[PDB]
């Protein structure tokens, strides 16, 4: 734990991506996370929504 | 499925159920091709910085 | 769908089961759509 | 069937061409609600219950 100070801040910046990540993987109340799927499935009248 | 990448040979050993496979933002990274039962790896297109 | 999962274990414990890690692989996925809510096991007599 | 004791029929392991049901007019009614009625010879399924 001698380098405990800049292994916070790597371990921070690495969290912050990765939770960044995980976010995509959220539809937000939409019928699915993924925009090709919606592409696929929708006319553009639902799918704008 | 629908997306786009590099499709290359992988080395991962893949059990049978297996069929596909996801990464941390749950896009697919691996796939398995129909008809022929080969694992194709999905490798993202070349992007950056201008 | 009525999932089936299972593993094979070459063990030599002689009464209960062992203590150890070993994950399920999916056997059978099936595509019955019944209500299944009561089971019951079939076992093998021998006759002498 | 009627609507108490309703029919439903599995489909599944076959090659489906839904635009014979498209571009039939005799449906009164023809609405999808998951899914674009267009876009369905461009899908693969599983579970498909009549
Ligand atoms: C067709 O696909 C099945 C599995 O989906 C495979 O077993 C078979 O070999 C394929 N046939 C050809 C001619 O590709
Ligand atoms: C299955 O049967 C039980 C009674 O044995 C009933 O309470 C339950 O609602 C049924 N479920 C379905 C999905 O039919």
């Amino acid at each position: 734990s001698a380098l405990g100070k800049l292994q916070d801040v790597v371990n921070q910046n690495a969290q912050a991506l990765n939770t960044l990540v995980k976010q995509l993987s959220s539809n937000f109340g939409a019928i699915s996370s993924v925009l090709n799927d919606i592409l696929s499935r929708l006319d553009p009248p639902e799918a704008e929504v | 499925l629908t997306g786009t990448g590099v499709l290359t040979e992988s080395n991962k050993k893949f059990l049978p159920f297996q069929q596909f496979g996801r990464d941390i933002a749950d896009t697919t990274d691996a796939v398995r091709d129909p008809q022929t039962l080969e694992i194709l790896d999905i490798t993202p297109c070349s992007f950056g910085g201008v | 769908y009525f999932k089936i999962y299972s593993k094979h274990t070459p063990i030599n414990l002689v009464r209960d089961l062992p203590q150890g890690f070993s994950a399920l692989e999916p056997l059978v996925d099936l595509p019955i759509g019944i209500n299944i809510t009561r089971f019951q096991t079939l076992l093998a007599l021998h006759r002498s | 069937a009627s609507v108490y004791a309703w029919n439903r029929k599995r489909i599944s392991n076959c090659v489906a061409d839904y635009s014979v049901l498209y571009n039939s007019a005799s449906f009164s009614t023809f609405k999808c609600y998951g899914v674009s009625p267009t876009k369905l010879n461009d899908l693969c399924f599983t579970n498909v219950y009549a």
